[PDB]
């Protein structure tokens, strides 16, 4: 073997329904993943070529 | 999300409790009106007997 161990993650990368998703959770039942990413895309500079 | 569920449940229980004492207060006015109507002879008797 070229290696005896692989350096991997130690805990689960957490994601819970925080504040800005929770309004859409209660009013719609539509929670998205990374609401902050959508707000950084289509609000602050939607002209940004992804 | 569980906190948002919890505050809604305590709002429901507080609404039911405040509803209970409010319905009891309206019942007090209803009982007062009923006991005053029970000791109430009509107009055409106490227009003369007085």
């Amino acid at each position: 073997e070229a290696d005896n161990q692989i350096m991997g993650p130690s805990s689960y990368a957490s994601f819970v329904v925080r504040g800005e998703n929770l309004v859409t959770a209660v009013s719609y039942g539509r929670v998205m993943r990374t609401f902050e990413h959508f707000m950084a895309r289509i609000v602050d500079s939607p002209e940004k070529a992804g | 999300v569980e906190y948002a569920e919890y505050v809604g449940a305590v709002k429901t229980v507080a609404s039911a409790l405040q509803f209970g004492v409010d319905a009891l207060e309206r019942g007090l006015i209803n009982t007062v009106l009923s006991v005053k109507l029970r000791h109430a002879p009509p107009m055409f008797i106490l227009q003369t007997l007085a």
